[PDB]
RNA sequence: GUUUUAUCCGGUAAAGCGAAUGAUUAGAGGUCUUGGGGCCGAAACGAUCUCAACCUAUUCUCAAACUUUAAAUGGGUAAGA
RNA sequence: CCUCCCGUGGAGCAGAAGGGCAAAAGCUCGCUUGAUCUUGAUUUUCAGUACGAAUACAGACCGUGAAAGCGGGGCCUCACGA
RNA sequence: GUCUACGGCCAUACCACCCUGAACGCGCCCGAUCUCGUCUGAUCUCGGAAGCUAAGCAGGGUCGGGCCUGGUUAGUACUUGGAUGGGAGACCGCCUGGGAAUACCGGGUGCUGUAGGCUU
């Protein structure tokens, strides 16, 4: 080329990476720096912030806080735990945030002994709800949202894991400008079809909307919904008795696996000897073709 | 044999009229990209102060549309009809994209009309594979790859399998 | 005829390391410091809240008060023919655990153990660390190899 | 016009390049440092001889220009004038001051003495070690006392002490002469003009088999 | 007005410029261009010769208000009731 | 003017220079008035006086943000008066 | 042996190109009724699950560049303290202690914390 080499010796040379989460774009230490500092007078006092990170499959629930050697997490809820009672398909949706975020707050609860005090907003409803601490008890589990990169606009599903926690019984500081049930135009939260997003009305909407258009869109759309038969008249109640069985066990169990032999799927690093004979035999073979011309 | 993924396809058509100026001449280059696309245009300002253009800062000077889909195929399909389906060699970039020019809006579908002019613009089509879009993604976001690239030549042998086009030796 | 302004002279001291600009890594806002513990004041010029002067870079001193984002620092100046304890506030971005503390402390524990586990044993033992001995009498071996002669090299004009 | 070397003789003052600070310097009287055959490969001027400073001073670059006005002019007499290459190794980069005073028979008319004494600049001159190479000049092996007249008749414009020496060294490379034949020969070194490249033995394969090839 | 043992602090001397920022010498190898042009090329400089600019790998010499690296001497703290 | 690619910042941050800064401290939007009411402590020049400027708090009342938080002028070093 | 989420240190981790990827996963991917944003459902937001590892990603490779760490450079340069040492000076040697940096030549190419999966 005629134009200078942007990327040459010196470039790399003076070069400064960036963190490896910031390269790999997961991590915005800008906002994390604010989201688990603790005040330096308040010491070992733990900082507790609830990461909710909304995946292509899946819901990702935590609850941990900071320290030098890592992040420590005391409690992680999963969407594709959900199946174990109740809703089985269509994860990663809204009610499926709500019912991962209901389902960490009761297993954090039922971890730290706090169930009979501090049991939630049980009968749910989309309005704002805050768990008040009870004098003469241990106080209210205080944590705040981690939302990531995710952008924070109004109907978002980490705002429906934040709204599943503290129906759960967390004190988690909100609002609800960001509730699907909030009108940007009127600055008025509806409050009913914020519950009608918890209970997957919008979804069932949209099934009974496309059945009586474009059957096979339908069809291509909520394929696996057909499998085991979920409709849109019992998706509410398949909800309601997910967030019952949610209250009634909360506790994890782990799924055993141990009997495995130690294959190893990766090609392990060259030695230097392997290295340097490698050289050597292209060398070879390379005087070789020129001799034999 | 050939992975349904690698399979190239039209990522944004990017109608662009520069208007010399800014007024009645621009509203109606605006009309004629809304009346062309389905589709409301946007204005661009001028970066730089120029006495020999006669234009100033901050003045709207250009107006500019990306369409994507089919209605992307369906006007490419129109200015390639009005370019005859030839195109020359060097109209292709060298990061796997291209564009032409057409000197009259009228001779494209779109009729006449006495309170609209004779405006031209740009078309510059913008090719892509799946997976183009991780380079645009918020979180995780990356390079797409040296294999998964679109080469100069990759663009006009998809050209002319697709239009049927020349590719005139310019 | 030198100007008094809070930051002369500080081009390099209030300097980056190389390649080492940026986001400040969050282990330094992670640190404890409690009231009494000795810390080292540096003064990193990414963050310009809670800077110390410049002549408290290098310095070393005792925490003595606590707040949100800073602590209180008795750290000695000397002023002409005195030495004053200032007290200043400084970010924690600012400072760090002083280590010579905390190996004085781990060997204060350590000659604890030693002198209740010596005394479970009966026998006496040295506490005290004295300073390097005289080296004391041994045998060099030639191992059958004459040392090896040394003469100067011949002078010559390299370059 | 110019005030004699002996008041810019030595190294008093911190080095006071040409920069956005020092401005208005005039140019320095050596304008050119290479001479002869320039273009001429490594191996066809095998000798190199140095002349190298004894002491730690400046020198102008007037004298700079004299000696190797000197120097060339004999080299050409003697070894003709592709027979060689002269290579002068010092930059006069120090800019020298002077505090110019009236040279009338007045002290009254706003002379100032001492007050605001900070000059205006000289011109330039050239720092120079003991050891450091002031000229190089590379010829054929045969020209070696050619080479040292020349160098000896370019010392006497200069101020110090200077000392000539035929180097080690092949021509105006880093390398022995001795060592230079057998590396050129193996291919740790490939000729590019008056120089050499070394290769050494790492990098890709590609550098290599472009080599032997 | 001291050393020792721990532990931090620094950007001077030196060094570097085939490492950034400025300064600067010479050749070498490539191929685009409003470089000159080039001798027989208008004719598709049918051609390809030279000099530019540019790029690449090198090369000579430098910095109080340049710097990756970086001393000696030096400054702070600790060495317990 | 429009599009793609490279781009460690070689730009910008009011101004002198130096430092600092990249999903920043830069650019563009949205909402705003913490450039507000108060008491002390401290740093800088220093005699450890003042002014100026600054740092960390505490008590009000607010702004913004979903929130953690951040904000009592300007990213820091000057821009002032018994 | 690995991956995911959140990380600590922040290139032994970066950059360029090539090869391989079982299972979960992560992704690409499909769509725009609802939530929400656009000139454009490209980004963002939302609802999904036909196909795919092509890309991201992971591991490996390159007499690779860089980076990290050694050897050399070199007890050299520089330097604390000393002398009624040398020299016209410039500067230099010695005594007493400390002691570098290029070029050049080697080796290495992330380690790890918490929580949860996959791997007969
Ligand atoms: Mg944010
Ligand atoms: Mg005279
Ligand atoms: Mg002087
Ligand atoms: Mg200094
Ligand atoms: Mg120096
Ligand atoms: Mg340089
Ligand atoms: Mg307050
Ligand atoms: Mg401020
Ligand atoms: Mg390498
Ligand atoms: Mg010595």
């Amino acid at each position: 080329g005629f134009v200078k080499v942007v990327k040459n010796k010196a470039y790399f040379k003076r070069y400064q990476v960036k963190f490896r989460r910031r390269r790999e774009g997961k991590t915005d230490y800008y906002a994390r720096k604010r989201l688990v500092i603790q005040d330096k007078n308040k010491y070992n006092t733990p900082k507790y912030r609830m990461i909710v990170r909304v995946t292509n499959r899946d819901i990702i629930c935590q609850i941990a806080y900071a320290r030098i050697e890592g992040d420590m997490i005391v409690c992680a809820a999963y969407a594709h735990e959900l199946p174990k009672y109740g809703v089985k398909v269509g994860l990663t949706n809204y009610a499926a945030a709500y019912c991962t975020g209901l389902l960490l707050a009761r297993r954090l609860l039922n971890r730290f002994g706090m169930d009979k005090i501090y049991e939630g907003q049980v009968e749910v409803t989309g309005d704002e709800y805050n768990v008040e601490s009870i004098d003469g008890q241990p106080g209210a589990f205080t944590c705040y949202l981690d939302a990531g990169l995710a952008r924070t606009t109004t109907g978002n599903k980490v705002f429906g894991a934040l709204k599943g926690a503290v129906d759960g019984g967390l004190s988690i500081p909100h609002s609800t400008k960001r509730f699907p049930g909030y009108d940007s135009e009127s600055k008025e939260f509806n409050a009913e079809v914020h519950r009608k997003h918890i209970m997957g009305q919008n979804v069932a909407d949209y099934m009974r909307y496309l059945m009586e258009e474009d059957e096979d869109a339908y069809k291509k759309q909520f394929s696996q919904y057909i499998k085991n038969s979920v409709t849109p008249d019992m998706m509410e109640e398949m909800y309601k008795k997910a967030h019952a069985a949610i209250r009634e066990n909360p506790v994890y169990e782990k799924k055993p696996k141990k009997e495995v032999k130690k294959k190893r799927w990766n090609r392990p690093k060259m030695s230097l000897a392997q290295k340097k004979d490698r050289v050597a035999q292209k060398k070879a073979s390379f005087l070789r073709a020129q001799e034999r011309a | 044999k050939e992975n349904p993924m690698r399979e190239l396809r039209i990522r944004k058509l990017c109608l662009n009229i520069c208007v010399g100026e800014s007024g009645d001449r621009l509203t109606r280059a605006a009309k004629v990209l809304e009346q062309l696309t389905g589709q409301t245009p946007v204005f661009s300002k001028a970066r730089y102060t120029v006495r020999s253009f006669g234009i100033r800062r901050n003045e709207k000077i250009a107006v500019h549309c990306t369409v994507r889909g089919a209605k992307a195929e369906e006007i490419l399909e129109k200015g390639l009809k009005v370019r005859e389906y030839e195109l020359r060699k060097n109209n292709f970039s060298d990061t796997g994209n291209f564009g032409f020019g057409i000197q009259e809006h009228i001779d494209l579908g779109i009729k006449y009309d006495p309170s609209i002019g004779i405006y031209g613009l740009d078309f510059y089509v913008v090719l892509g594979r799946p997976g183009f879009s991780i380079a645009d993604k918020k979180r995780r976001t990356g390079c797409i790859g040296a294999k998964h690239r679109i080469s100069k030549e990759e663009a006009m042998r998809w050209f002319q399998q697709k239009y049927d086009g020349i590719i005139l030796p310019g | 005829t030198n100007t008094k302004g809070k930051r002369r002279g500080t081009r390099y001291m209030f300097s980056r390391p190389f390649r080492k600009h940026g986001v400040v890594p969050l282990a330094t806002y992670m640190r404890i410091y409690k009231k009494g513990d000795i810390v080292d004041i540096k003064g990193m010029g990414t963050v310009q809240k809670g800077m110390p002067h410049k002549c408290y870079h290098g310095k070393t001193g005792r925490v003595y008060n606590v707040t949100q984002h800073a602590v209180g620092i008795v750290v000695n100046k000397q002023v002409k023919g005195k030495i004053l304890a200032k007290r200043i506030n400084v970010r924690i971005e600012h400072i760090k655990h002083s280590k010579s503390r905390d190996s004085f402390l781990k060997r204060v524990k350590e000659n604890d153990q030693k002198k209740k586990e010596a005394k479970e044993k009966g026998t006496w033992v040295q506490l005290k660390r004295q300073p390097a001995p005289p080296r004391e009498a041994h045998f060099v071996r030639t191992n059958g190899k004459e040392p090896e002669l040394l003469e100067p090299i011949p002078y010559e004009f390299m370059a | 016009g110019r005030r004699p070397a002996r008041c810019y003789r030595y190294c008093k003052n911190k080095p006071y390049p040409k920069s956005r600070f020092c401005r208005g310097v005039p140019d320095a009287k050596i304008r050119i440092f290479d001479l002869g055959r320039k273009k001429a490969k490594v191996d066809e001027f095998p000798l190199g001889g140095h002349m190298v400073s004894d002491e730690y001073e400046q020198l102008s670059s007037e004298a700079l220009e004299a000696a190797r006005i000197c120097a060339n002019k004999y080299m050409v007499k003697s070894c003709g004038r592709d027979g060689f290459h002269m290579r002068v190794r010092l930059h006069p980069f120090h800019v020298i001051r002077i505090n110019k005073m009236l040279s009338c028979a007045g002290a009254d008319r706003l002379q100032t003495g001492m007050r605001g004494a900070f000059g205006k600049p000289q011109g330039t001159v050239a720092r120079v070690h003991i050891g450091q190479v002031i000229m190089s000049i590379r010829t054929k092996l045969q020209n070696e006392e050619h080479v040292i007249e020349a160098l000896r008749r370019a010392k006497f414009k200069f101020p110090g002490r200077q000392k000539i020496h035929i180097s080690k060294k092949w021509g105006f490379t880093k390398f022995n002469a001795d060592e230079f034949e057998d590396m050129v020969a193996k291919k740790c070194l490939i000729p590019d003009g008056c120089g050499v490249k070394y290769v050494p033995s790492h990098g890709p394969l590609d550098k290599w088999r472009v080599l032997h090839s």
